[PDB]
């Protein structure tokens, strides 16, 4: 079938300009229109320009107006989103569409790519010991955890007990705190067999290559 | 400029029951296309042309509008249905996406493990301090948590962060985290953080020593 | 034997019976039923040469005429004498028939037949005779005139030699399977609809045979558009013919395909063969997946082309989306089979598409044509990058003159249809007293007086005299008051007009003082001056006011942005309703609504009614259109405000639609037929085409200027028609003329190809803005500054030159008007000096007129500079509102740049009235008049470029102090301004310009003083120079023969330019090894290559020792410029540049042999050599040798003789006074000193290493010095 593969995830600093591109297969790229979308977190998903293929048009939004232009390469059958002045604002996942009948969706939209933009360095996490207070260890199950705090850019792995845990932990959303990234994580396991027991986290983040384990204290 | 205006932004249904969405546009266009989005994932269209239904959707999934006033109509509620949408109008340009609604499961509300760990020796190495507590599987969403020092009320160095409506049980699990430097943490030998809740009227407090 | 006067109607055309028994007044044409108990009837009579007369029945019976019932009908008036069967009667009566059957037959009525059509789908149908489609009501939303979808098995118009059906607004089946329609045309089409929309229907599902057919006429629906069916569906369809105006404005987002034959070719038993159409298509295509393939297009499953030809043009808007002449997409939705794709065979178009490509929209390595065929026409799109360029794809194959040839191998042309019904008008004699001389008289004053005994009709033709202008023939007269052209009767008949204007086929009038001498209620008459005959306005002076109390209030109540309104108008509700611009007439009309209805019943319709019941017709009438007689009236009102002198023309139209003859037509009718005619016909731009649909066969006239032209000579003859135009319009307009006699009287001349006249030109055909003339018409204030010159007309926006220092009221009205004459001047000069250089008859082609519009940046007074507004629609600038919006000109607009299509010119980076401006004025002159203009009726180089002729080739210096061999034509500047310092360039031409002739000596001598300077600098060069100051005083330059994408060959050859090396130095040992090594200065160059058509100039004095002139066919950008500067300076321009740049000599190359193949067109390729020797066949065999005895011819030139008068400061700020260098010895030894002391310490960085350089200083030191010591550049000797 047609499949749309963007960009990989980058991330730029403000004030800077960066290009992302959508791949194309199974349908005539040019032929059918093509069209980019900005995905903010804080916000619903708004377009940004519909692009024809085969002559490189481009439309562009009120929004985005000269901030970004399009480009097409019809020989590779991929299109290029070009974006100018970035700003902390644009930072965001983009997303390619195919108009077919009048409509972008849901044919077809690209896996995505996590546009970032930021003046912050690479930075490891910080790991520490989370669980209980006065009885929620008399559980027949206790939860245990690993922070992933204070570290740059997003992304991150985790294993529990030295990786021989692998279920009932919960991974919870990530926050961001003075500009470096923040995140959680659960390790649901018996009280009857915890500090009796004990465990580690080996967290694995590709970026920042981090593999710092933290053991659980009662 | 035509705005696109879904409510309500949240919406909590029994599975079974009938849910429907309301969005209003800045003017009036022929077709509206609707856009069912999990989340953290690339949305999908579920209805277009207003009325026109997409592959791959339920019967239950229905869509109405006229003027200035459209809506999407799903007759049952379901598990898989648990998701956001938007009425992204193209019909005009600039093409325009709705403000955002989301579907959320109406459950009984469970009451939270409440957490409480001190600070690590590896960071009392950096010199710093950060304890952390959770609520368990609770529900409805809506909790209020407190901190302190040495059982003495605090809101700073606090930083609370809510899980998603789970998938399995859809119940929320949560974790707030009371940082301030290992000067405070010798400082205060007692910690506290207790959750607020409707299913429990009582504040479930939890706590733990610097000496244990 | 004195007769009496009694009401008798002489042109009875026909009577007919309407009933309001049942609330709705409702058409008893036949079965009426025995006489009903209540007279509730009212009988309306038609004449062919009278409005429709109306009174209610008073008696009515039903006997047998031979044993032949009929329906008597009898009438009472108040003195309705009818003169039945040579008898007089008192009251009119007639007989109505009891019924026909001339419906189980569909051959005679169009009501008929599509009643039979609706009983049996499946039926064999014939037609007796062409007939009106207006029989049919339309409905209020109606999607066809059938709604079966299977339906016409076999309809036929065989049976006759040709038949056709005029006045269409719907599709005629609506879909068709396995259906046989042939020998079906129709003529005054007009279907508009928000559906996908085909003239013929909207598909043909199963094989349905449509041939030899030929519809024509108006076409355009918001959504979809296919020729015939809106799409093919494995169909068969040959050997047809649409050829109508066909246009999508509308921005509809879905990708809908318009086609010629059908939007979509979707079949694989289907194709489509041997057909033709023309079309006046247009679109905005925005989506690739949108296809308009001119003929069909959309070629889908297999389907394929049998030798179709159609000749009509696409004026696409958007160039993004996909649009081809002959396929729009050959692509396929399934698997791109080669078979499925569809065939192509024996096609060409002479398609002048915009934003399209020439014959495929999709082009795929399997392209399935193999028979491409294309007319010479513009397929120019543009590219809309930073800078806006315009350029075509050069993928088509083409083809010359013989498209006649061509044309031939198409098998059929058409059909001549038989006329529509004719119902003739039949226009007395056979009385007590008649003169055959007055016949004429009589039917003249049968016009004055209706409702007359035929003998008091003749009792006062008898009053006329032998000279009365009634002898000679008199077309319909008029009343008017003080020239208020009134039509209340109703209120100015106690009034007493100033005088009636009579009418003549002279096209003049003459003026009769009226008086009410007499006052009848049934009917009001006047004096005729002294002469003594009578006379009345027809009208039975009915109870209006009754009417008037209930029609104002529903009328009253109405929105433009109603939804009723827009659900009543031809347009969608998403489209904005900008385009109408009739918000302010829609709120003006309103307001005047009252005295609005006033003057439009006041002449309505036939009256003798005293009962009321009769005039709640005409209420009812009115109420039903009241949405569109709000919008036709506000319509009307909008285009119709301009008076002739003292005689507004909106009663003109709006009413007295029999002054131009045809004065039985409904002017009541004409009005909301106008209101529901459609937005598609109603968009302002179509007014033109909507003077066709509506102004044309209602006033029975041809014309809209025509109509204008017979407008000046009924009013204010003696003064020009262009002189009406001229001093009617608020716009600020000039014709400044050439001072040349013979273009001047031509100027004089009313005739077209020679008149400066604007009005003239704007009415001209083959001018695609002759629609401009009523938004200018109409112009509220001096909104719009314009000009007219040679071969041109200057339009532009005061407020665009609106800013701070131009303040909006008087001084910004005073800085714009001022600077108009001025730029008038700097154009026209130009243009004198262009015609003083043509004296090869080209002059044939000297008064093309292409337009010149603004930026419509309409800036703020508060706005500090020019402004970068798009102001793209429903802006508040007059400008915008009042003009360049109703006549609608979508552009590019870039933010920074001026482009032209070919056919206008287009101003953003500049203004059309700044004096930079000028310089971009003849720039775009120069990328537009040269295939034929500037060159001598031969195409420019195959590859030289279209940008690569003005750079420097042919424009003007960009400023005087900017340094660059070029004509100042355009400018012309007084020798007492400060700018006389480092002039540079033609203080004044035209003066020193009398003659091509007399430019040869100009650059002679001007290229003389640049060759003495040249080979000053060499010497000293070759002669003292370190091998490292030889290093950095050089360049080397080089042609790459690379491949192109417009051109499989390789063998254009492109000026590349690099360093030369220090072995290759070394070498140099004379100033001919300078010309043998090729090397040039790298002063004023850069090693970066030089693109083909790239901006590349000529330095006022860089030196060019090379002459790498290519073998091949094409040289480079600055050698070709270059070397083509000294062909000028050594054969004049046509005499020798223009064969240069010409390609003038390919027919001499095919002759030689050379040759390259064009478009996939086997062509003749031209190389320098072989002009080389055409210009110079035995005078030197090579280009060395050329400017090698340039050199020595210049060395003899320089030596004889060279004034002493040559004083330059050349000198730091403190002024140095004389030079006075008496030898060019002296010239040399000044030289060798400035030369070394700019190779010592050189920065050769930063920037201006030029004119900051000493050798520059001291080379135009002494050119300056010249150029001063000299009137003219004339002898140097």
């Amino acid at each position: 079938e047609v499949q749309l593969q963007q960009s990989g995830p980058e991330l730029e600093k403000p004030g800077a300009s960066m290009k992302i591109s959508c791949k194309a297969s199974g349908y005539s790229f040019t032929g059918y229109n093509m069209n980019w979308v900005k995905q903010s977190n804080g916000k619903s998903l708004e377009w940004i320009g519909s692009i024809d293929p085969y002559t490189g048009g481009s439309n562009y939004n009120q929004k985005f107006m000269g901030k970004a232009t399009l480009t097409v390469d019809k020989s590779s059958s991929t299109a290029y989103m070009q974006l100018k002045s970035l700003t902390s604002e644009d930072s965001a996942v983009y997303y390619c569409a195919t108009v077919v009948g009048r409509v972008y969706a849901m044919d077809y939209w690209g896996q995505g790519t996590s546009v970032t933009v930021s003046s912050a360095k690479t930075t490891p996490p910080s790991v520490y010991p989370l669980a209980p207070g006065s009885a929620a260890q008399t559980n027949s199950m206790v939860t245990l955890g690993c922070l992933v705090k204070g570290y740059f850019p997003e992304p991150v792995t985790v294993t529990w007990n030295s990786g021989s845990l692998s279920s009932g932990v919960h991974t919870f959303p990530a926050v961001l705190q003075s500009d470096l990234y923040t995140l959680s994580s659960s390790v649901t396991v018996p009280s009857s067999t915890w500090p009796s027991e004990t465990v580690t986290c080996n967290v694995a983040h590709p970026a920042s290559s981090t593999k710092v384990d933290k053991k659980i204290v009662p | 400029e035509e705005v696109l205006t879904q409510s309500p932004a949240i919406m909590s249904a029994s599975p079974g029951e009938k849910v429907t969405m309301t969005c209003s546009a800045s003017s009036s266009v022929s077709y509206i296309h609707w856009y069912q989005q999990k989340s953290n994932t690339s949305p999908k269209l579920w209805i277009y042309a207003t009325s026109k239904l997409a592959s791959g959707v339920p019967g239950r999934f229905s869509g109405s509008g006229s003027g200035n006033s459209y809506s999407l109509t799903i007759s049952s509620m379901e598990a898989e249905d648990v998701a956001t949408y938007y009425c992204f109008q193209g019909s005009g340009y600039p093409f325009t996406f709705g403000s955002g609604t989301k579907l959320e499961i109406k459950r009984a509300d469970a009451a939270p493990t409440v957490s409480i760990f001190p600070p690590s020796s590896e960071q009392l190495t950096s010199g710093g301090a950060s304890v952390v507590c959770f609520l368990n599987n609770f529900y409805p969403k809506d909790i209020n948590v407190k901190w302190k020092i040495d059982g003495s009320e605090r809101q700073n160095g606090v930083l609370n962060s809510w899980t998603d409506q789970d998938s399995k049980d859809s119940t929320y699990s949560m974790s707030s985290t009371l940082t301030l430097t290992k000067d405070e943490y010798e400082r205060h030998n007692s910690y506290t953080c207790e959750a607020t809740h409707k299913t429990s009227t009582s504040p479930i407090v939890k706590s733990f020593n610097r000496n244990e | 034997t004195e007769p009496e006067k009694k009401l008798e109607l002489r042109n009875v055309s026909d009577i007919e019976l309407y009933s309001q028994t049942n609330g709705t007044y409702r058409q008893h044409v036949s079965l009426d039923g025995i006489p009903e108990n209540t007279d509730t009837y009212f009988v309306k009579v038609k004449s062919s040469a009278f409005k429709d007369v109306y009174i209610p029945v008073a008696s009515i019976t039903e006997e047998k005429r031979n044993g032949q019932s009929v329906y008597k009908i009898t009438a009472k008036a108040e003195k309705l004498q009818q003169e039945l069967e040579n008898k007089y009667v008192d009251n009119f009566t007639f007989y109505l028939d009891k019924k026909a059957k001339e419906e189980n037959t569909n051959f005679t009525s169009f009501s008929n037949l599509v009643k039979a059509i609706n009983q049996n789908p499946s039926g064999t149908y014939h037609l007796a005779a062409s007939l009106n489609a207006n029989e049919v009501e339309l409905g209020p939303d109606e999607r066809s005139y059938i709604k079966d979808t299977f339906t016409g098995r076999l309809i036929g118009e065989k049976d006759g030699k040709n038949y056709a059906i005029y006045n269409l607004k719907k599709p005629l089946f609506e879909n068709l399977s396995g259906a046989t329609v042939e020998k079906l045309s129709l003529k005054n089409v007009a279907i508009s609809g928000k559906n996908d929309i085909g003239s013929l229907a909207n598909e043909a599902t199963n094989g349905t045979k449509i041939k030899q057919v030929h519809v024509d006429g108006v076409l355009a629906g918001e959504r979809g558009v296919g020729g015939l069916l809106a799409k093919a569906d494995q169909s068969s369809i040959a050997e047809s013919s649409f050829k109508g105006r066909i246009v999508n404005t509308y921005e509809t987002t879905d990708a809908y395909n318009i086609g010629g034959l059908v939007g979509h070719l979707t079949g694989k038993n289907a194709s489509i063969a041997k057909s033709k159409a023309t079309v006046t298509i247009s679109s905005n295509t925005n989506r690739s997946d949108q296809t308009v393939g001119g003929l069909a297009g959309l070629v889908d499953q297999d389907a394929h082309i049998q030798n179709s030809y159609a000749e009509g043009d696409i004026n696409n808007v958007k160039h993004f989306g996909k649009v081809a002449g002959v396929a729009g997409y050959l692509w396929d939705r399934t698997s791109g089979e080669e078979k499925h794709a569809g065939e192509l065979t024996n096609v060409l178009s002479d398609v002048n598409v915009t934003n399209g490509n020439a014959i495929t929209g999709y082009h795929y390595t399997g392209m399935k044509v193999a028979n491409t065929f294309s007319s010479k026409a513009n397929r120019v799109f543009n590219v809309t990058l930073e800078k806006d360029e315009v350029v075509s794809k050069e993928s088509f194959e083409e083809r010359g003159t013989m498209l006649d040839a061509s044309q031939i191998v198409s098998k059929k042309a058409e059909i001549n249809p038989l006329t529509l019904p004719t119902v003739e008008p039949l226009s007395f004699s056979k009385i007590a007293h008649y003169q055959a001389n007055r016949a004429l008289v009589y039917k003249n004053i049968e016009k004055l007086l209706p409702f007359y005994n035929k003998s008091t009709i003749v009792k006062y033709g008898n009053l006329v005299k032998e000279n009365s202008l009634l002898y000679q023939k008199e077309l319909l007269s008029a009343v008017m008051m003080k020239d208020d052209q009134v039509i209340t009767d109703i209120v100015s008949n106690k009034q007493t007009a100033n005088k009636l204007l009579l009418h003549y086929n002279d096209h003049s009038s003459e003026k009769f003082d009226l008086k009410y001498q007499t006052d009848f209620a049934n009917l009001a008459e006047y004096n005729l001056g002294n002469t003594g005959l009578l006379y009345t306005p027809n009208q039975f002076l009915y109870d209006r006011d009754s009417i008037v109390k209930e029609v104002l209030p529903e009328l009253q109540k109405l929105d433009y942005q109603s939804d009723a309104i827009r659900k009543t108008l031809g347009i969608s509700p998403e489209v904005k309703l900008t385009e109408l611009y009739l918000e302010d007439q829609f709120s003006k009309t309103k307001q005047n609504l009252g005295d609005s209805l006033k003057k439009l019943l006041s002449a309505d319709a036939g009256l003798a009614s005293d009962n009321s019941v009769t005039r709640g017709y005409l209420v009812d009438k009115i109420k039903n259109n009241k949405e569109a007689l709000l919008l036709g009236l506000t319509y009307l009102e909008r285009w119709y405000n301009f008076n002739y002198g003292q005689v507004n023309v909106k009663d003109l139209v709006m009413y007295h639609p029999d002054f131009f003859g045809k004065g039985n037509t409904s002017p009541l009718d004409t009005l909301i037929e106008l209101g529901k005619s459609g937005f598609n016909n109603l968009l302002a731009k179509n007014n033109v085409d909507t003077y066709g649909i509506s102004l044309a066969s209602q006033h029975g006239a041809t014309d809209l200027f025509s109509t204008l032209e017979h407008y000046r000579k009924v009013f204010l003859p003696n003064t020009s028609n262009n002189d009406w135009f001229k001093s009617e319009t608020k716009a600020y307009i000039v014709e400044e003329k050439s001072t040349i006699e013979e273009v001047k009287t031509k100027q004089g001349l009313a005739g077209t190809k020679y008149s400066i006249g604007v009005y003239d030109r704007i009415t001209s055909a083959t001018w695609k803005y002759r629609n401009m003339v009523l938004p200018l018409l109409t112009l509220p204030e001096r909104s719009v500054f314009v000009i007219s010159t040679m071969s041109s007309l200057g339009f532009g926006a005061y407020d665009r030159y609106r800013s701070s220092d131009h303040k909006a009221g008087k001084a910004l009205n005073d800085f714009v008007e001022e600077n108009a004459r001025e730029t008038a001047k700097r154009q026209r000069d130009h243009y004198d000096y262009w015609y003083r250089i043509l004296d090869e008859q080209s002059r044939e082609k000297l008064y093309r007129t292409i337009l010149l519009y603004d930026a419509y940046k309409f800036g703020d007074d508060t706005t500090s500079g020019k402004a970068t507004a798009e102001a793209k629609f429903d802006s508040s600038n007059p400008a915008m509102k009042n003009f360049f919006g109703p006549v609608g000109n979508k552009v590019v607009h870039n933010q920074h740049g001026a482009y032209a299509t070919g056919d206008g010119v287009y101003y953003m980076s500049y203004r059309m009235l700044d004096k930079d401006g000028a310089i971009t004025y003849t720039h775009e002159m120069t990328h537009d008049s040269d295939q034929d203009i500037y060159l001598g009726g031969y195409g420019r180089r195959n590859g030289l470029g279209p940008e690569f002729f003005a750079k420097g080739l042919l424009q003007a210096p960009d400023q005087p102090s900017d340094a660059t061999i070029t004509i100042n034509s355009i400018l012309k500047h007084s020798k007492s301004d400060s700018t006389e310092g480092s002039r540079l360039q033609v203080l004044d031409p035209t003066e020193r310009f009398q003659n091509a002739a007399d430019l040869q000596n100009y650059v002679h001598n001007m290229f003389d003083l640049i060759y003495m300077m040249e080979y000053l600098e060499g010497q000293s060069i070759v002669n003292k120079l370190s091998v490292y100051q030889k290093m950095a005083a050089l360049r080397k330059i080089e042609n790459k023969y690379v491949k192109d994408p417009a051109d499989g060959n390789e063998v254009y050859a492109t000026n590349v330019v690099k360093e030369l090396t220090e072995a290759e130095a070394r070498n140099l040992n004379s100033f001919e090894s300078l010309i043998d090594h090729n090397i040039l200065s790298a002063r004023e160059y850069q090693s970066g290559d030089y693109e083909r058509n790239g901006y590349y100039t000529i330095k006022l004095f860089a030196p060019i020792y090379s002459a790498l002139s290519s073998e091949k066919g094409t040289p480079g950008d600055l050698m070709g410029r270059r070397i083509a500067y000294e062909l000028l300076a050594a054969k004049g321009f046509k005499d020798g540049m223009v064969p240069y740049i010409s390609n003038q000599y390919e027919e001499d190359a095919k002759q030689q042999g050379q040759t390259i193949n064009l478009y996939g067109k086997e062509r003749g390729l031209v190389t320098d050599e072989l002009v080389l020797k055409k210009v110079f066949d035995g005078k030197y065999k090579t280009w060395a040798e050329f400017k090698t005895a340039m050199y020595q011819e210049r060395v003899d030139q320089f030596g004889n003789l060279k004034q002493v008068t040559f004083k330059d400061p050349t000198k730091p700020w403190p002024s140095y006074g004389t030079k006075t260098i008496n030898n060019v010895d002296e010239l040399q030894a000044l030289m060798d000193q400035a030369v070394l002391k700019d190779a010592e310490g050189p920065r050769w960085s930063n920037y201006d290493p030029e004119i900051d350089s000493a050798v520059h200083k001291l080379k135009r030191a002494i050119f300056k010095a010249y150029l001063d010591q000299t009137n003219d550049f004339r002898s140097s000797i």
